[PDB]
């Protein structure tokens, strides 16, 4: 009886367009472990996802890490789509530069 | 100068293949240091941080029989708490564990854990007298007052006050120059344009480390919490952390508002406003 | 070092 996932996108250095850097997907407080997450770029899939290893808190919730090399431009917009037991459906929520 | 060293287990049942898988993760001064994963093609207990590849293989050797050890009990317990809490067959369930000891900046040490979760919740846990346990459920109480019985404590105990100082202390000495480190934050602020005559203003803190902060707008009449937004302390992915947090602001009317960064690894505070 | 259990569940 599960604790839904917050999630958070942002990237690891401040954004700025045309230059190399990584977007985030920040999933945690979630419970049980098993999660699917998803990293988009204007809708679609990106394909090459890292996974950092299920971890849990101190609370005992788990955690993940999810990142990939990406470029921002002004006009793509990124997203992450989290699908868990707690959840109807699956969540989705935008990277906002700022 | 306060130190610790902490193992979180955990082994998760899906109505997937015969058996559990099961993870340890141990971290001295809460970063990951080694780990085991029953998935892995060839389980073993694996360096996580470039110190720890001291350790020869005997070392590696023993952890990773005592992983298999845990293991199998975890496998056992599940086993039971499925019958404790009538559970049937056919559902995923998780049981986990934390346990290791945390010392003063004299080394000493300064209390024992050693607690269990059983999907989610808190089960069983060893109270700080390292002598008697706290069990909520009734379902609990069988596993109480077996290990009651049976002189758990004592041993769990030994392990606190004996091994997991012992231990870390060999640790923290193989790694003075990696851990013993604070990333200081490099705070700025930015401007965001927002509702006619009001504009929003951030607080950026930004590679610090270890993850303990804490950031304040004082409109410098001495408080706001006046829905100050912010975020969770989020990993940058390179060890620091990040974070931030803001607050609605007249267009003008802007410098009277301070914003202030406590971190530790920090001389004082962090004192900032705007600036182009 | 890790800890080792005792009696189980």
């Amino acid at each position: 009886i599960q604790k839904t996932p917050q999630i958070q996108v942002y990237s690891r250095h401040p954004p700025e367009n045309g230059k190399p850097n990584i977007l985030n997907c920040y999933v945690t407080q979630f419970h049980p472990p098993h999660i699917e997450i998803q990293m988009l770029k204007n809708g679609k899939k990106i394909p090459k996802v890292e996974m950092s290893d299920m971890s849990f808190s101190k609370d005992w919730s788990f955690y993940i890490l999810a990142h990939t090399e990406f470029t921002p431009t002004e006009t793509d917009t990124y997203a992450c789509r989290v699908k868990h037991d707690s959840m109807a459906e699956p969540k989705t929520v935008y990277w906002d530069r700022d | 100068g306060p130190h610790s060293m902490r193992y979180f287990e955990t082994a998760v049942s899906r109505p997937g293949l015969e058996e559990p898988r099961y993870i340890s993760v141990g971290y001295v001064d809460n970063k990951e240091f080694v780990r085991f994963d029953s998935d892995a093609e060839n389980p073993r207990y694996e360096p996580r941080a470039p110190w720890m590849e001291q350790e020869g293989p005997e070392y590696w050797e023993r952890e990773t029989q005592k992983a298999k050890g845990q293991e199998q009990w975890f496998r056992v317990s599940l086993r039971n708490l499925l019958g404790y809490y009538n559970q049937s067959a056919g559902g995923s369930h998780t049981l986990q564990q934390m346990s290791g000891c945390d010392l003063g900046s004299d080394w000493r040490l300064l209390r024992g854990y050693l607690q269990f979760a059983y999907e989610g919740r808190d089960y069983i846990a060893l109270n700080e007298d390292l002598k008697t346990w706290t069990a909520a459920d009734m379902a609990a109480q069988i596993t109480r007052r077996k290990w009651e019985q049976s002189g758990a404590a004592e041993h769990y105990k030994a392990y606190l006050e004996g091994e997991c100082v012992e231990w870390l202390h060999r640790y923290l000495k193989n790694g003075n120059a990696t851990l013993l480190r604070t990333d200081s934050p490099k705070a700025h602020v930015t401007h965001h344009p927002r509702s006619k005559g009001e504009v929003t203003l951030r607080c950026w803190a930004l590679g610090f480390y270890p993850a303990d902060i804490t950031l304040t707008w004082q409109l410098n009449g001495e408080e706001l919490t006046q829905d100050m937004e912010l975020v969770e302390t989020r990993p940058a992915g390179d060890g620091t952390f990040q974070k931030w947090a803001s607050v609605v602001v007249p267009l003008g009317k802007e410098q009277n508002y301070t914003c202030r960064v406590y971190h530790e690894g920090l001389p004082e505070p962090l004192t900032l406003r705007w600036e182009p | 070092k890790a800890v080792y259990n005792f009696a189980t569940m």
